[PDB]
């Protein structure tokens, strides 16, 4: 009665920085790896679905284990963290032959340094040269003063453990938002 | 406001950066030795140019400002390697002679040729003319003229790098900003540190007598065991009771001693086994050998390989104008890319090499979780030295016992064990003795106080002492044969004895002890054993986080080196060899010509 699965068959996945968040309503659906907490994805019909908070990213193959609330890791520290009120799951699948080009794809970034703690779902767009010496760097490369971002370099020849994956994360806030299941009388 | 985190990022960014350069150089190298075209003949100098720029600039960055106040020796050593470098500071006019004597060897070797005495122009390279005589025919003059042709028209063009070296080069390394370079060419193991133990290296060399009192009087018995059993080798010219010959030593540069042993034949007829024809006769097939030699070490609690490796490793020989070195190499492409190339041909060499290759490609992922600066096992010497002992384990009928048609009690009959398959004792150690003065040559010419009465005179006294070589036409001390070693420009190791030599000593003090046999590897179980998996697959991963002595100890139980693996495993023929002959005349007997 409504189209639901736009994000599963997506065309391209954005960078690991710009998150994509959509609001929808009154839709439901059913079913390489899948694992969630609230309820079985096939029997989930027995509960009230209220809020939709969708996102997706690209993560190297092996470190899919780091996407969970209250974990440790550089990628989690600099991109995304989750709170103690965890309600959701992480879905991913391998698309090496679909996302890797023989020449090599080198258009992705990450972060290495910070200055303080970060609240979940926070962004800093500034890319100014990083100073730690007493004498302030006025834009001199090196000497602890550099540029933060760095590429990734994926190829189809890369190994299975480090082959690219497409990452899907769905968050449903258990607020009083409307449901997506009903019937006759 | 601390220097630790100030200097750490400098290490981390380049540790993240170097992966792309390493990967690109790997594909370039593979493309070249697989596809040899004029477009590909030059890959290294252009692919590693960026790597060399990175290395040099970061070396000048880290060198000029040191890291005095750091409190973690593991990290200090880890950044020390790329902290210190050089070889690009000295003046060209004087450093050019040094790099010339180092490098110009390869050019003359590439333009060299050795040929027949009656082949003026049309003739072929060195190897095929002389390497087949001992195994095929009996022709004397062709082998006899070898050293004369060498010394007259093949070894004479190693002099332009010769005459200056032995005359002047001993002292002119004073501007090398180090103690010396022989310490790094044959001594890059002398390192002293902290955290519980201070470790040394000279105990791995000074124990010659200690560790081979049991093998030292072996020439003194073989000198008569030749007449005892090896008579069928060569009569009518070789002295029966005199000295061992030295004008027919066997080869040109004295590498191995395996070209003179297999000449005792008491019988000719036998239903032997062979990879050429007997491969598939007795309930065997050639296609599933790769699957079953996997099963034997994967059914122990490991999962199997995907089809990616299967389609990446094609099973056809090059054959055509496109050709690769049919010798298979465990390609360390990195980034979880492990690949091997081979030729379609069944041989026992092929089986042993394939076994070593799958051992490599299986143990490699144990440390796969570590970042770039730890991409190797405990020691690369083992990764290429254990091929021999795995081949030895493979060459035994445990396979026939495991497939279950010929029962294991079908031991070889008595008259079948004496012919061909009981000579393996000194094949490894027959090349050891003549390397000590070569190893110490720089170690005692670095001083510069040495006089000219001793250049390398010790050779002849060592032969008189242990071996009994009576020197023909002299390649004497004036003719510095060690200075003319062939692999000088190929930067292969000569650091311990030749390569992966002395690190093999103390590790096997308890290998089969853990593999639970009272004695040797014979009847020691490796297959279907639960203890083998937890004895190897979890501990075969060290990294740079812990010193190599901890990895050694966790296997052996002792820090010092011993020789207990040299146990009664070799007894069944030592009981034939070393009891009787302690009376006969060995070596020099004053009945022949010494100078000739
Ligand atoms: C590695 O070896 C084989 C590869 O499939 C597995 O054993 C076989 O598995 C298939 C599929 O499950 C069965 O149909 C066969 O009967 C199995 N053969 C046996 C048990 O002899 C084995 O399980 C694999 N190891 C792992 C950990 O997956
Ligand atoms: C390593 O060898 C040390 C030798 O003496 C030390 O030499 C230098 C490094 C100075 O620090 C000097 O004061 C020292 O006495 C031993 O002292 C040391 O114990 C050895 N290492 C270990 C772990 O025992
Ligand atoms: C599109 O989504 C469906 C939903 O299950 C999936 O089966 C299919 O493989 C996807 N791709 C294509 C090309 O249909
Ligand atoms: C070698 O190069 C030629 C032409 O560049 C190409 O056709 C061939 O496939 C290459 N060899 C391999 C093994 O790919």
């Amino acid at each position: 009665l409504c189209p639901f699965g736009e994000v599963f068959n997506a065309t391209r996945f954005a960078s690991v920085y710009a998150w994509n968040r959509k609001r929808i309503s009154n839709c439901v659906a059913d079913y390489s790896t899948f694992k969630c907490y609230g309820v079985s994805p096939t029997k989930l019909n027995d509960l009230c679905f209220t809020n939709v908070y969708a996102d997706s990213f690209v993560i190297r193959g092996d470190e899919v284990r780091q996407i969970a609330p209250g974990q440790t890791g550089k990628i989690a520290d600099y991109n995304y963290k989750l709170p103690d009120d965890f309600t959701g799951c992480v879905i991913a699948w391998n698309s090496n032959n679909l996302d890797s080009k023989v020449g090599g794809n080198y258009n992705y970034l990450f972060r290495l340094f910070r200055k303080s703690n970060l609240k979940p779902f926070e962004r800093d767009i500034s890319t100014e040269i990083y100073q730690a010496g007493s004498t302030p760097c006025n834009g001199v490369e090196g000497f602890n003063c550099y540029f933060p971002l760095q590429s990734y370099g994926f190829q189809p020849t890369n190994g299975v453990g480090y082959q690219p994956y497409r990452v899907v994360v769905l968050s449903f806030e258990l607020l009083h938002a409307p449901a997506t299941v009903c019937g006759p009388k | 406001s601390t220097t630790e985190d100030l200097a750490k990022t400098f290490l981390e960014k380049f540790n993240y950066e170097a992966e792309e350069l390493s990967y690109q150089n790997s594909l370039a190298s593979w493309n070249y030795n697989t596809n040899i075209t004029d477009e590909n003949i030059q890959k290294m100098n252009i692919a590693g140019a960026k790597w060399s720029a990175f290395y040099e600039e970061e070396s000048q960055h880290a060198k000029t400002y040191p890291l005095e106040e750091i409190q973690d020796p593991i990290i200090k050593r880890q950044l020390r390697a790329l902290q210190q470098s050089g070889s690009s500071v000295l003046s060209a006019d004087k450093r050019e002679r040094l790099n010339t004597i180092l490098n110009a060897m390869s050019t003359i070797y590439s333009t060299g040729k050795a040929c027949n005495p009656n082949n003026p122009q049309e003739c072929l390279l060195l190897e095929p003319g002389l390497d087949d005589i001992m195994e095929n025919s009996k022709d004397y003059n062709e082998r006899l003229w070898a050293w004369e042709g060498w010394r007259s028209e093949v070894g004479k063009q190693l002099r332009p790098l010769y005459e200056e070296y032995v005359a002047l080069k001993n002292e002119m390394a004073r501007a090398n900003n180090y103690e010396d370079y022989g310490d790094y060419w044959r001594g890059d193991y002398e390192e002293e540190w902290a955290d519980g133990y201070n470790y040394s290296r000279n105990q791995l060399i000074e124990d010659v007598e200690h560790t081979f009192t049991q093998i030292k009087p072996l020439y003194e018995h073989l000198h008569a065991y030749v007449r005892a059993k090896l008579m069928d080798a060569y009569p009518s010219r070789i002295s029966p009771t005199g000295c061992l010959p030295a004008h027919l030593l066997g080869d040109m540069w004295g590498r191995f001693w395996t070209n003179l042993y297999p000449l005792m034949v008491p019988f000719g007829q036998k239903p032997n086994i062979d990879v050429t024809d007997a491969m598939v006769n007795q309930s065997w097939d050639a296609r599933r050998i790769f699957k079953e030699a996997e099963k034997f070490f994967v059914s122990v609690g490991l999962p199997n390989m995907t089809e990616g490796f299967w389609q990446n490793s094609m099973l056809t020989e090059p054959g055509d104008n496109r050709k690769v070195v049919c010798h298979p190499t465990a390609w360390d492409l990195g980034k979880h890319d492990f690949r091997i190339k081979m030729c379609t041909k069944v041989t026992m060499d092929d089986f042993l090499t394939a076994h070593h290759e799958m051992g490599h490609i299986q143990y490699d992922m144990a440390y796969a979780a570590q970042p770039f600066l730890l991409r190797n096992g405990a020691n690369e010497g083992f990764h290429e030295a254990v091929g021999e002992i795995m081949s030895l384990s493979a060459a035994t009928p445990n396979h026939l016992k495991n497939i279950g048609l010929l029962p294991p009690d079908f031991s070889e009959d008595s008259e079948t064990d004496i012919n061909f398959l009981l000579k393996q004792a000194l094949t490894i150690v027959g090349t050891l003795p003549f390397t000590y003065m070569l190893e110490k040559w720089r170690w005692m010419v670095f001083k510069g106080e040495i006089p000219k009465e001793q250049w390398m005179q010790k050779w002849w006294e060592m032969k008189r002492d242990i071996v009994g070589v009576v020197e023909p036409l002299p390649h004497d001390e004036t003719y510095c044969d060690p200075a003319a070693l062939f692999h000088v420009a190929n930067d292969y190791s000569f650091i311990r004895y030749y390569t992966r030599t002395i690190y093999q000593f103390q590790f096997q003090e308890a290998l089969c002890q853990i593999a639970k046999h009272e004695g040797p590897l014979y009847k020691c179980d490796i297959s279907n054993s639960r203890e083998a998996g937890q004895k190897l697959h979890e501990m075969l991963s060290l990294g740079r986080s812990k010193p190599w002595t901890f990895a050694l100890e966790r296997v052996v139980g002792a820090k010092t080196m011993d020789v207990r693996p040299l146990l009664n495993y070799f007894e069944p023929l030592f009981t034939w060899l070393k009891e009787q002959n302690r009376n006969s005349f060995v070596g020099w007997n004053t009945d022949w010509s010494p100078y000739a």
